[PDB]
RNA sequence: GGCACAAGGGAGCUUGACUGCGAGACCUACAAGUCGAGCAGGGACGAAAGUCGGGCUUAGUGAUCCGGUGGUUCCGCAUGGA
RNA sequence: UGAUAUUGAAUGUUGGUACAGCUUGUACAGGAUAGGUAGGAGCCUUGGAAACCGGAGCGCCAGCUUCGGUGGAGGCAUCGGU
RNA sequence: CUGGAAGGUUAAGAGGAGCCGAAUUGAAGCCCCAGUAA
């Protein structure tokens, strides 16, 4: 019945456990022309990203820590295959190449998409960053101390409101579920 | 006897407005000219 | 024949497509609640291939979706538009839920990519798992040769119109002609928005019905271009040739409704509905019938005929009525004939600075029509007009039909 | 008003049957309105130079105040955006 | 010719809101045949956990959701993918 | 014009088998009841 406080319901999620303490939040479609999805790098902070570099940008994409960039067409071995694995993300030229090959990505969510700032010409900076009316945001574990994810839900809210929706008439707030 | 636009390729957008007939053209057409967007000829077919 | 169909949302630029593949009989605003209320049907043309089109709409919003559902069935080929500018919502997979479970080929379109720039974010709409998206736009003619093909790939007499006022029953009374749920009924005035077609065989013999949604008062039409759809019941009397009124069991309006089919020179009946509502009794008819008659006498060759669509009586009576009209406002006679009466109409009123009759002969068959070759254009009296109507339309039939008259001068 | 050097026929694909653009006839009231010089960009059997079409004018009513939809290195009333 | 302030007092008839608590989504899988967000970090236990027999809602008229004492520290097994 | 459903038809069809049309459904209208004559 109680609405626990910032500074209580970090030290009480190492008590609801190494798990992952993930963060609810129910947003206020009618709205979805100022809808609210998206990601920020992260403070308080293993992941495999694979990227489909063309040109040039592969040549800063091997030393950044990817794991598999390609030979400038892999997507005859992702077909009758594919064991994807984490992430991911590619560049604005190949873009419509690899999407007009159907809904590998579609029902498996990782679609390459400007919109997530995943598709840019910064590929060295992209793989350095990223290692109904609803967002999931995984802000850290339950092993962190009780300062890290004070920042962590403080950072994601603060980009959450540095967004302020347009139509922001009416309460955007609704739940935040720790 | 119908009116028929001719779309680029290349390009892409309506350049060229003309006629032609169903019955003995039945199928679409190839026709190749200049689309001026692209400061190169390109082949154009119709919608 | 096949038979496509297009669903969506409201605002996907549905009934823009169906207008740009031909026509504009489609009402277009922009605007969330006007959207098209119910099936229509149409004629296309894409090399052979010669398929039809049927487009649907996105208060009361069960029954259109409903409609839309009755739709989809009977379908050949779906097309399923979306929007392009906003990517993905909910109401999309909504949608695509029955879709899902509909065993019927799917063809996806996106729209509002009206520049090159604009082509791209396509890969995001990869989530119902359907084929190859196809961009198309509105505003241009872009995207649709791809579309078409994609359609493709799959592929393998006489018109009649109701007007009136709204909330009168006039959408109740065809359904129930055709004996099928075919437009949508309400207790509300305007319920229908605009006309909509609907072709049936009656005794070997076929017909094309069609309805206008009322109208109302002219300086009560103050809305969101709700004229626009006016104007479309303006268009369809110009389709057809013959007009059925439809009054209640008077108002002066509904003379001026019959103003705009008199001067058309369309053959124009009068029919009545919900009987059933007034008293019911002996020698009741007559009241109506002189009413009509007093109220109503720059028309006279209109027929009246009486029904009652919740109950259905004498239905069947109002279709024979409208054959008869027909032949009537499509006839020619022996100019020998006509001229041989001409006279004697003047010999028995020898009162026409003394006009003078020489000839008149039929030459408009489309509508009753005729030319007298007189003396004196000017010296004529629009009384001895109305003399020389009368006798003609009494020595033949010509009823159901307005006529025109033209008096030429000797020259 | 043509005598084939303008009604046959492989290829040359093919409505440049185009995007830029301009000296004279007109009617000479002009506006308007029309018809045909002269030229960069490859764009052709093309090789020597031939290309803005169905070889008499005969049309898609007036093509417009017909913009409400769209690209904007143009303005934006105190400074940013709208 | 319908709304709204004068316009106040109690009966029952109901509604609409919100707030809790309980319950609901059988589907082409998975001990059957369930909506948008993590592959565990098992429960011993209990109208049966094997079989075992009530109760609706029901049913997708299939066969489930738990209120759930016999066998019962036995049981399915977090666990996999018509 | 008035009821009371009986007598069937169901009506173009909606549907269609063989070969244009099976079966099978299908409002009215025909008193199929008189009173009524406006
Ligand atoms: N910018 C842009 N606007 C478009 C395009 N196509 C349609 N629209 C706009 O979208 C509006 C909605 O289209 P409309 O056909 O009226 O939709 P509707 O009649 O409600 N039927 P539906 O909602 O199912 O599409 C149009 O009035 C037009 O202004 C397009 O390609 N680009
Ligand atoms: N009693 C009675 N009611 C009728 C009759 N015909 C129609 N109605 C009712 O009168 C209302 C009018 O419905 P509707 O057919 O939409 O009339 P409309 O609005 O004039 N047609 P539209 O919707 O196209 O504008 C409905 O509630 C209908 O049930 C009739 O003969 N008798």
């Amino acid at each position: 019945s109680k609405a626990y406080d910032v500074s209580e319901a970090v030290a009480l999620v190492k008590k609801t456990n190494d798990a992952t303490v993930e963060v609810a939040f129910r947003l206020g479609p009618r709205k979805n022309d100022q809808q609210i999805r998206g990601a920020v790098v992260l403070p308080n902070g293993t992941q495999r990203v694979l990227v489909f570099a063309k040109g040039e940008k592969a040549k800063e994409a091997e030393a950044a820590g990817a794991d598999f960039v390609g030979d400038t067409d892999y997507i005859n071995k992702i077909q009758q295959g594919w064991f994807d694995f984490d992430v991911i993300v590619a560049t604005p030229d190949m873009m419509g190449e690899v999407g007009k090959i159907g809904r590998v990505l579609g029902p498996k969510g990782l679609m390459p998409n400007p919109k997530t700032g995943t598709v840019t010409f910064e590929v060295e900076k992209a793989i350095g960053e990223i290692k109904a009316g609803n967002i999931h945001v995984p802000i850290g574990k339950v092993s962190f101390e009780d300062e890290k994810l004070v920042e962590n839900f403080t950072t994601m809210y603060d980009t959450i409101l540095k967004a302020k929706p347009a139509a922001a008439k009416g309460v955007y707030v609704k739940n935040v579920a720790v | 006897r119908v009116n028929i636009t001719l779309a680029c390729t290349e390009c892409g957008e309506r350049n060229y407005i003309s006629k032609k007939n169903k019955r003995n053209n039945p199928d679409r057409v190839e026709f190749k000219k200049y689309c001026p967007r692209d400061k190169k000829s390109t082949l154009h077919r119709e919608t | 024949k096949p038979v496509v169909a297009i669903v969506g949302r409201p605002n996907v630029g549905k009934s823009t497509i169906f207008n740009r593949i031909a026509g504009e009989r489609i009402s277009i605003v922009e605007d969330t609640p006007g959207v098209t209320r119910d099936r229509i049907y149409s004629s296309a043309e894409w090399l052979n291939y010669d398929f039809n089109l049927i487009d649907t709409g996105g208060p009361f919003l069960t029954q259109i979706r409903q409609q839309a559902e009755i739709a989809m069935d009977e379908a050949d080929v779906i097309i399923f538009m979306v929007n392009g500018r906003e990517g993905v919502t909910s109401a999309d997979e909504e949608v695509a839920k029955i879709l899902y479970r509909t065993k019927k080929p799917v063809v996806l379109a996106v729209n509002k990519l009206d520049n090159t720039e604009m082509r791209a974010n396509i890969y995001d709409f990869y989530s119902l798992g359907f084929g190859e998206p196809y961009p198309i736009s509105g505003t241009h003619g872009l995207g649709l040769g791809d579309l078409l093909d994609a359609c493709a790939e799959h592929f393998k007499v006489i018109q009649f119109c109701l007007i009136g006022r709204p909330n009168v029953g006039k959408s109740s009374l065809v359904n129930a002609m055709l004996g099928e749920e075919r437009v949508i009924v309400s207790n509300v005035a305007g319920t229908t928005r605009d006309a909509v077609d609907t072709a049936f065989t009656y005794n070997q013999q076929e017909f094309v019905i069609v309805d206008t949604a009322g109208m109302r008062k002219k300086g009560k039409v103050y809305e969101t271009t709700e004229k626009y759809s006016v104007l479309r019941a303006l268009k369809a009397i110009d389709r057809s040739e013959v007009v059925g009124v439809v009054l209640d069991g008077i108002i002066e309006q509904d003379k001026r409704i019959a103003g705009y089919a008199h001067e058309a020179g369309k053959a124009v009946v009068i029919i009545v509905n919900k009987w059933d509502a007034v008293d019911k009794d002996e020698s009741t008819m007559k009241e109506f019938e002189q009413n009509i008659r007093e109220h109503f006498q720059f028309l006279d060759y209109a027929p009246v005929l009486f029904m009652s669509a919740l109950t259905k009586k004498r239905i069947h009576t109002l279709m024979p009525a409208i054959i008869k009209a027909s032949e009537n406002h499509s006839l020619r006679v022996q100019t020998n004939v006509l001229n041989d009466v001409i006279m004697d109409a003047v010999a028995m009123n020898p009162t026409p600075s003394r006009l003078k009759i020489y000839y008149a002969t039929q030459v408009s068959v489309k509508p009753p029509s005729f030319v007298v070759f007189v003396n004196d254009p000017e010296l004529m009296h629009f009384s001895y007009e109305r003399f020389l109507e009368n006798r003609i339309r009494d020595a033949f039939g010509f009823e159901g039909t307005p006529i025109k008259i033209f008096a030429r001068a000797r020259k």
